[PDB]
């Protein structure tokens, strides 16, 4: 109709036409369609294009000396933020300046007051996200060129594999925001009648089972402390934005989900789960068992800041045939996002408090298959692979090529 | 992928140990490179793993005296142990893990394993032998005994 | 947790061999080790098995204890086995280690010798099979200053060991005895 | 060229090209926005 | 666009004065950012403007003690005055001009106006009150008088 | 990798790649004409 730069993208048309084909049966496959890989490649290349005209920030990681900042900080998350005092080249290339910055523990490591260095510049130098650009997602409609038609699924009971009785064509896809998530799908497109279960092979535990909600559950993640930003010049025209002194107290970032609505939604999920395994199977939910931070913790963005949430208080229950759950979401700055070696991010701090109100649409669970013909199946959250995040939004689409030639027998003769 | 270790076989007591496991024919994308130790009196035991962005995870029994570092330039990663006592003599393997859930994950692509023996003894001769196992020929030859002080002793009789 | 295992299991060649790993809340995984050779995974979940493994390896779990079953014991199955589960605090925990041995040769008695010094006392124990031998010393038994050799294979291919003790030249005691134990058999040889 | 050794050079700049920073010290006028590109 | 100014309200005599006016919701392309001063004893006066290339211009009456800088990184421009006497107390504005002809150009997009008071006085209690205006209650209240020494004086009668 | 620290590094170079400047101070031949791009 920012990072997702549409200044190089053509405008769409108003009221795009849709034709309901009637006597067709199309064999869809959401797990082998090739538009998802093209979407992933386009997002990666366009992200790298949007990272080109910002600050390089390569000379920054001089040996840092960090003390514990401890001012009137609360009891928990003690020794998380650090008060590092390093010195840098200025606009003139014959002077230096001693400065101070605030950094998290998850960005600096000890190299042996004790000296610290950033976690990035053993592998590569991070590139700053220059602050005119925002990370908010905007919808993107995928069209088709001449000769190619996009067929859209319209069966309301559709597990993503097999034939479809009602197929309609369309030239434009709907609003598809490239949302960033790892365990809880945010701001997605909802279901219509029940909660649906999609997978490769439901008797195989090595494939990510994927569920999509019928009604949304509201989530409020916020960061309460009042941080400020200061500009430190590192050369003739390049500025690095460091975290200033915090006004007030220090508190950890909370994340709120309503308890009864989540319990009802989990009841819907466990009711739709047992149609694949049995009517007497005990279903349990345990917390995640990831190795890194991105798989262990629910991760997203909040308009400039990147969150990492414990989410242990949500997936902890067993099911036999105004209170709000709080989550200690935590903040990191150095982002190695698309899992490529030697390219990363420095996200600048956002001045003032930040608030994000979102809603959860899908979950990416993973089965824990002990043995055959058992009576207990435990499910854990997971993900990390970003192709499955956009596979829940491109299931009802496929691309075909028209071949308009054809021959038929008849009675006629050419003269 | 093939992995190979490199390091000293004799480390003096109360000194910093160092080892290096190299990676050949592969890339460091989306794997948990780990270390493992096989003691003959304590069984198999885990040391720690490192991810390619420096996100480390050490065992809680050995937290504070271990350090694992990754380097993407020379295609290798290294271990460092601090304040090594005499009870850490073992063989040391390096293995990898897949990215994802560790609930069903198993260690694969094992290396050869370089034996590292830690001692606190000195050079002496047998009073009928730390630096050299002595051979006596005149009978039967019998295996040696490691004392608590780190010395050696054997017996031989016709 | 500790993930308790039997220390050693000895079976005849040709029949089965069952090892149990108890106290496992989560799915188990098994490793085998041979001396001077890299470890290999054998049963990577409760029931499955990876490619390139023989058909004698299978496993099952019932409740909280998991059992591995051997269909055929040969000379290539003389190895130690370790069970492995996952825990939230300590990320990987392993078992004690069960030793599997096969009887290639029948049971034979050990032989023990004793020698006096001119100032260390030696007890030499040779030519026994299998290697499961515990030692004891008597004077009034003594718990101080005794060290035991691990069993090893010689050119006889029949295990041997030793036991040492250092004594200050109390040469007070008028009797000194060394005891051996090989699966029930006890041989006593002794003196100033 | 040898990136450990410096040198003392002299040049003639115009009045409309240098700004006093406050024998008096000076800087170029365009060294708080962006560095230049010398025309080949 | 919206222009907001900031700076200290009390500066001592013969001390370098500072001010900073920021620009929000716009750019510095093709504009003359200027500074303006409103004095009660001498009316409205002009300080100077600055263009984005560093080219500056000052009033001839205040030449030699004025200096205006620009910084497009933090999106603001600043004023500095030198050797400020007691007669420079006023309120200061920041404004913008369109690029081109200054013959018909009028100042637009004015700021709020930060009042700057200059002094060389000290803390002294009234003798019946420079740092604090004292209140007398027993009547009518009359406004204070600024002396040539920089002090204060009032009267009150029932 | 640290911008403030430096190390001492030795290597072997052939005689056609070094030139004498003014008997124990050498430099690479490419310095006063270009800057080489190492074939990764
Ligand atoms: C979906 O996953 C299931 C497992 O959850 C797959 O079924 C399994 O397929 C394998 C490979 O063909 C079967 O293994 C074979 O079984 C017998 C011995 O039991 C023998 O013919 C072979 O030696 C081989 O091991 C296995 O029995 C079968 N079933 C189970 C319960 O594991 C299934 O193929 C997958 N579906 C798709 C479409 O990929
Ligand atoms: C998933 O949930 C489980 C169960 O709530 C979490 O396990 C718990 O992890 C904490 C981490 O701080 C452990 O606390 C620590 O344990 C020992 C106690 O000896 C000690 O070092 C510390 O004082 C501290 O209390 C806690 O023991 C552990 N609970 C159990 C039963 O093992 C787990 O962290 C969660 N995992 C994820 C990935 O979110
Ligand atoms: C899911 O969608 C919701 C839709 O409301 C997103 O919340 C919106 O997030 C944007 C970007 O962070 C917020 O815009 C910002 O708001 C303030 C005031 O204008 C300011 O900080 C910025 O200039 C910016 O405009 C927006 O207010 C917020 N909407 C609400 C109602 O809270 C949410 O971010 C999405 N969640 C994701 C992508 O994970
Ligand atoms: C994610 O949240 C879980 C929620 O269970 C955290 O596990 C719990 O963490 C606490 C704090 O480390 C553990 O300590 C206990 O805290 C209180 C006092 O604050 C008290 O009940 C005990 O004296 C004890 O110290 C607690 O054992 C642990 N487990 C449970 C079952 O409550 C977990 O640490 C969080 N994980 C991450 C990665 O943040
Ligand atoms: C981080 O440390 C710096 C010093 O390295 C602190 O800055 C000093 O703060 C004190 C206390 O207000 C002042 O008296 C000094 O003038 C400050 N020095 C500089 C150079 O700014 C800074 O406050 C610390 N940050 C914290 C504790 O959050
Ligand atoms: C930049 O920072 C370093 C420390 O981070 C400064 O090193 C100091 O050097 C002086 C002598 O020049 C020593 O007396 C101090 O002890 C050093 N400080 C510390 C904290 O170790 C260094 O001078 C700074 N400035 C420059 C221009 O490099
Ligand atoms: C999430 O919910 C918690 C618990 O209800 C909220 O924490 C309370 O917030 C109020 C208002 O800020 C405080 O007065 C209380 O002291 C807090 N209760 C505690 C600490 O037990 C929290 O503010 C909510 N977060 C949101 C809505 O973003
Ligand atoms: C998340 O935040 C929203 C916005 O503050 C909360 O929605 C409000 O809930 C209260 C409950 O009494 C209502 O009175 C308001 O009208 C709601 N506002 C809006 C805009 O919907 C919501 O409750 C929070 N979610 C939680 C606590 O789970
Ligand atoms: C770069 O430096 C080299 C090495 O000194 C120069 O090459 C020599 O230049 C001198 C100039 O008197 C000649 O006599 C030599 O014959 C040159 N030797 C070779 C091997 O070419 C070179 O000219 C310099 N290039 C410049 C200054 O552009
Ligand atoms: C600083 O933090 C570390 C890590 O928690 C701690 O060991 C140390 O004692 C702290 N120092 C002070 C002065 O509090
Ligand atoms: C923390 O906050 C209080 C209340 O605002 C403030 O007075 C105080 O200086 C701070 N520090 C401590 C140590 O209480
Ligand atoms: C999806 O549903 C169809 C129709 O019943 C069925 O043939 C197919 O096997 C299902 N696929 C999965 C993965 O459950
Ligand atoms: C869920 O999120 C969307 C994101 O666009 C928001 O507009 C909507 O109000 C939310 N609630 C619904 C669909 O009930
Ligand atoms: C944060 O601090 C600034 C500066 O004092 C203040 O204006 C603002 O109101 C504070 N914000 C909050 C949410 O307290
Ligand atoms: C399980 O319950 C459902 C819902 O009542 C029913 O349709 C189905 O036949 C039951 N299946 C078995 C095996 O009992
Ligand atoms: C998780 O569930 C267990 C029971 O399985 C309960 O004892 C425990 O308190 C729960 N923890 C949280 C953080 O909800
Ligand atoms: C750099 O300039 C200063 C000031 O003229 C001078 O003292 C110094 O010698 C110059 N050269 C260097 C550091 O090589």
């Amino acid at each position: 109709d920012n990072v997702w730069a549409t200044h190089a993208c053509v405008p769409t048309d108003p009221n795009p036409q849709e034709i309901h084909l009637e006597n067709v049966t199309e064999e869809f496959n959401m797990w082998k369609n090739n538009m998802v890989e093209q979407m992933h490649t386009d997002i990666i290349s366009l992200w790298d294009q949007s990272l080109k005209p910002c600050v390089k920030l390569t000379p920054l990681c001089v040996t840092l000396q960090c003390t514990n900042v401890t001012n009137n900080i609360t009891d928990d998350m003690r020794g998380e933020l650090k008060n590092c005092s390093f010195n840098m080249t200025t606009e003139l290339r014959d002077k230096k300046q001693k400065v101070y910055s605030l950094f998290y523990r998850l960005d600096v490591v000890q190299i042996n007051n004790k000296e610290y260095r950033l976690i990035n510049c053993n592998t590569s130098a991070c590139t700053q996200a220059c602050p005119k650009v925002s990370f908010e997602p905007i919808p993107i409609h995928y069209c088709a060129p001449a000769g190619f038609a996009i067929l859209k699924c319209k069966d309301k009971k559709f597990n993503g594999t097999g034939p479809c009785p009602s197929v309609s064509t369309v030239q434009c896809t709907h609003g598809i925001k490239p949302v960033v998530s790892t365990q809880l799908l945010l701001n997605g497109s909802l279901a219509e009648e029940e909660v649906m279960i999609r997978s490769e092979n439901i008797t195989n535990n090595a494939k990510n089972i994927l569920v999509q909600f019928n009604t949304p559950v509201q989530i409020n993640c916020t960061r309460p402390n009042n941080n400020t930003r200061k500009s430190i010049r590192i050369g003739p025209g390049q500025a690095f934005y460091a975290t200033g002194d915090i006004i007030g107290d220090i508190r950890q970032a909370h994340c709120n989900v309503s308890k009864a609505t989540w319990n009802e939604t989990l009841g819907k999920v466990v009711k739709q789960l047992r149609k694949h395994f049995g009517n007497n199977t005990i279903i349990r939910f345990a917390n995640s068992s990831g190795g890194d931070l991105e798989v262990t913790t629910h991760s997203f963005n909040c308009g400039g800041e990147f969150f990492y949430c414990n989410t242990s208080g949500l997936f902890n229950s067993t099911w036999i045939s105004n209170d709000s759950i709080t989550l200690p979401c935590r903040i990191k700055q150095i982002i190695n996002m698309w899992q490529r070696i030697g390219q990363c991010m420095y996200a600048p701090p956002i001045q003032g408090v930040i608030r994000c109100v979102s809603n959860i649409t899908g979950l990416i669970l993973t089965r824990d298959g002990g043995s055959t013909n058992s009576t207990t199946e435990t499910f854990r959250p997971g993900g990390g692979d970003m192709r499955d995040n956009w596979r829940s939004e491109l299931y009802k689409y496929k691309v075909v090529k028209i071949e308009p030639l054809g021959v038929a027998p008849t009675r006629c003769k050419r003269r | 992928v093939q992995l190979q270790e490199s390091g000293p076989g004799v480390v003096k007591s109360s000194e910093t140990l160092s080892l290096t496991c190299t990676v050949s024919g592969g890339s460091m994308g989306g794997t948990y490179w780990s270390w493992l130790r096989l003691s003959p009196g304590k069984g198999l035991e885990w040391i720690g793993y490192i991810f390619h962005t420096g996100e480390t995870n050490y065992s809680p029994s050995l937290k504070g005296r271990v350090s694992i570092s990754v380097d993407t330039s020379k295609n290798q990663f290294s271990l460092r142990l601090r304040s090594v006592t005499a009870a850490d003599t073992a063989v040391y393997f390096c293995a990898s893990l897949p990215r994802g859930q560790l609930v069903n994950a198993y260690f694969r692509n094992w290396g050869r394993g370089s034996l590292v023996s830690v001692t606190a003894a000195s050079t002496k001769g047998p009073s009928v032998y730390f630096p050299e196992p002595v051979t006596v020929s005149w009978v039967h030859t019998f295996p040696a005994v490691l004392q608590s002080s780190g010395l050696y002793s054997l017996s031989s009789v016709v | 947790y500790e993930l308790t295992q039997p220390p050693s299991v000895s079976v005849s060649p040709g029949q089965t061999a069952t090892i149990t790993c108890s106290g496992a809340s989560t799915n188990v995984c098994w490793y085998q080790v041979k001396p001077g050779q890299s470890p290999e995974v054998v049963i990577f979940e409760n029931y499955k098995r990876p490619s390139g493994i023989p058909d004698r390896f299978s496993g099952s779990k019932s409740g909280s204890t998991a059992t591995l079953t051997i269909r055929g014991t040969q000379a290539i199955d003389e190895a130690d086995y370790y069970c492995q589960v996952w825990d939230s605090f300590s990320t990987f925990v392993f078992g004690s280690g069960t030793q599997v041995t096969v009887l290639g040769q029948p049971k034979a008695n050990p032989t023990v010798t004793l020698f006096p010094p001119s100032a260390t006392l030696v007890c030499l124990i040779s030519d026994f099979y299998p290697g499961a031998v515990t030692v004891a010393w008597k004077a009034s038994p003594v718990k101080a200053g005794v060290e035991t050799t691990t069993p090893s294979k010689q050119s006889n291919n029949k295990y041997a060991a030793s036991s040492y003790l250092s004594l200050t030249p109390q040469w007070s005691h008028r009797s000194y005895s060394c005891q051996v134990t090989h699966e029930g058999s006890t041989v006593e040889k002794t003196a100033p």
